[PDB]
């Protein structure tokens, strides 16, 4: 229960390129209440900013600097939800 | 030839607050 | 800053062996939100990775193909963590 009535989505869970925000968004409603959570694990360090929207939908921008795969996981009480963690790979600026 | 060469393997992991 | 409240241990901060997973853990509900960088310094490369579960543990896992002196770094936001660098001996199959 809990994690699994979450949604995601955005090219920021598809594909980004180094240097340039990969953005995305969640929506939690229909889910219980707690806390959500956003990881990027790969090759470099991620910068990443969250918002909470008067939408009951959040809101999520991140950035890497080094081209290469990453994953970047969304947990509802520190469990994935459907998707995540997703397979984002990364290539330089053009 | 006096240089030190090794090799360095990365692996990163950022998270976020709530 | 933060670094400082963020602890590591477990055998593969200790010691390893060539073509064997060494495996350690960090602990990071103390010290919130931030990133952690591993380094592998050594004779050859290092596959890692992370495994972060359902207890909120943190762990990580890798695997080195040569014997030697390796060192491997733990840093909380740049900084290093208590302890980091760490000497790790890596021996023979």
């Amino acid at each position: 229960g809990g994690a699994h009535k979450v949604r995601a989505g955005g090219p920021g869970l598809e594909r980004a390129e180094a240097g340039v925000p990969a953005e995305f968004s969640i929506w939690t409603r229909e889910a219980g209440a707690g806390g959500l959570a956003i990881a990027v694990e790969g090759p470099s360090k991620a910068e990443i900013s969250f918002e909470d929207r008067k939408d009951g939908s959040c809101g999520v921008a991140y950035v890497v600097q080094e081209p290469g795969d990453y994953e970047v996981s969304v947990k509802f009480n520190e469990e994935h939800i459907p998707d995540s963690p997703f397979v984002v790979p990364v290539a330089s600026p053009s | 030839p006096l240089e030190k060469a090794s090799v360095v393997s990365k692996l990163f992991f950022s998270w976020t607050a709530p």
